[PDB]
């Protein structure tokens, strides 16, 4: 219907009142597109924080809340804090179709630099008993975001030859990248030592699944 | 007070019924409409109608018309949103409006579809201790490399599902696959000794909460 | 241009203008016009008026 070209995010560092703008393409993301000011993430929240972009509706701390303040249906994000962190998409479910907004990211001050923990196991009793030896290394909590993991086999920078997974937000809003040192036991178990070089920016860390042999 | 939330992404392969079963909590859905809006985590509430509970009309709407089938009850609270026939489309949180007379507006916690099938290996972790050469880290090292699970649903933990020490779980990486998840449970060298270290994956591929000792 | 989905259709909605540009004589075959106002006499132009013939 009227397609909901969302702005992309509302702007917050400290908690302040933002306003997470999401435009329409067609028209004003409106109460007859039912924008709604949703601030949606997967499942927390994931409804009208806004009431038809008028009113903040069920979603919202006051963040998402219902505000059509432009053609941009803004999830007006006042006193957008960490929890207020959320697609506030002003998701437009229009009288003809959906016609959704894409997203208006509402985000505040977040992700603390957590220490990097060395969780790197080597391909052990049971991370070597497959044929194919696999470490199973980490750097859960890392400082940034981003931690590229390079499980270094036998210390050999080992950024390939293994299954290093994402530098996911493990416990306190920090990476942590699930390295693993994987060969055919050829060389990941040749090369059992690993070091997940794993850390803020790439930062090689000395995550010890340093395998006997 | 709109928690329409649908049924979670149900794995029910493209031709299947799913039901994205937006049970309604308390917000009216008799006295006011429940849209069924079949929708991706960031798509945008993409309605299957502006659904007029309250109304005698349901304003249809296109967006996620079409297999999505709104099972919607007013007076149950329950847009069940029974995606009947579900082709390849039900695989996205199925928000569901408070269509309010037709105002397709709300949404809530949705789960989703998923018109797909996962078959269900071996749901195990490779429960990998602390480090290899160390094991004396400030959190052990209580490595799960969960095996390859072809159900994506590896449920990565670091005592058996108690007590998750740090656990840095690949997101059930497709390194096989599959649900290989290598959680590096990085739970305290003492919260393993403390605590279980079972090192679990309830990965639905083969369903079971595995309780593998890290 | 504004429009509410209260009634997706057109048929409740009660579309009324109203106007005060020039001004005219209200009547019983006109309604009860929003301006009561505007009270000018305008002259009418003839008069009857005793002439011969």
């Amino acid at each position: 219907e009227i397609v909901m070209t969302q702005s992309p995010a509302t702007l917050s560092v400290s908690p302040g009142e933002r306003a997470t703008l999401s435009c329409r393409a067609s028209q004003s993301v409106a109460t007859n597109v039912a924008w709604y000011q949703q601030k949606p993430g997967q499942a927390p929240r994931l409804l009208i924080y806004g009431a038809s972009t008028r009113a903040t509706g069920i979603p919202a701390r006051f963040s998402g809340s219902g505000s059509g303040t432009e053609f941009t249906l803004t999830i007006s994000s006042l006193q957008s804090e960490d929890f207020a962190v959320y697609y506030c998409q002003q998701c437009n479910d229009w009288l003809t179709f959906g016609q959704g907004t894409k997203v208006e990211i509402k985000r505040t001050v977040a992700a603390p630099s957590v220490f990097i923990f060395p969780p790197s196991d080597e391909q052990l009793k049971s991370g070597t008993a497959s044929v194919v030896c696999l470490l199973n290394n980490f750097y859960p909590r890392e400082a940034k975001v981003q931690w590229k993991v390079d499980n270094a086999l036998q210390s050999g920078n080992s950024q390939e030859s293994v299954t290093e997974q994402d530098s996911k937000d493990s416990t306190y809003s920090l990476s942590s990248t699930l390295t693993l040192s994987k060969a055919d036991y050829e060389k990941h178990k040749v090369y059992a030592c690993e070091v997940t070089h794993q850390g803020l920016s790439s930062p090689v860390t000395k995550s010890f699944n340093r395998g006997e042999c | 007070q709109v928690q329409l939330v649908e049924s979670g992404g149900g794995v029910v392969q493209p031709g299947r019924s799913l039901r994205l079963s937006c049970a309604a909590s308390g917000f009216t859905f008799s006295n006011y409409g429940i849209h069924w809006v079949r929708q991706a985590p960031g798509k945008g509430l993409e309605w299957v109608a502006v659904i007029s509970y309250d109304g005698r009309h349901k304003y249809i709407a296109d967006p996620v018309k079409g297999r999505f089938t709104i099972s919607r009850d007013n007076s149950k609270n329950m847009l069940y949103l029974q995606m009947n026939s579900l082709r390849t489309e039900d695989t996205a949180v199925y928000y569901c409006a408070k269509d309010t007379s037709g105002w397709y507006e709300f949404f809530d916690s949705w789960g989703q579809g998923i018109p797909v099938t996962v078959s269900s290996a071996s749901p195990t972790s490779p429960k990998v201790f602390p480090l290899s050469l160390c094991s004396t880290q400030p959190d052990g090292n209580v490595v799960i490399a969960c095996l390859v699970q072809g159900f994506f649903p590896q449920e990565p933990l670091s005592v058996t599902w108690s007590e998750s020490g740090q656990g840095v779980t690949a997101r059930n990486f497709p390194p096989s696959q599959d649900a290989s998840g290598d959680l590096y449970t990085t739970s305290s060298q003492l919260t393993l000794p403390a605590t279980q270290c079972l090192a679990g994956k309830s990965v639905t591929c083969h369903v079971k909460h595995y309780t593998n000792p890290s | 241009s504004d429009h509410t989905t209260t009634c997706t259709d057109v048929k409740q909605c009660r579309a009324y203008l109203i106007d005060n540009k020039k001004w005219v004589y209200n009547s019983g075959r006109l309604p009860r016009g929003e301006g009561d106002t505007f009270k000018g006499k305008l002259h009418v132009p003839f008069v009857p008026v005793k002439a011969k013939c």
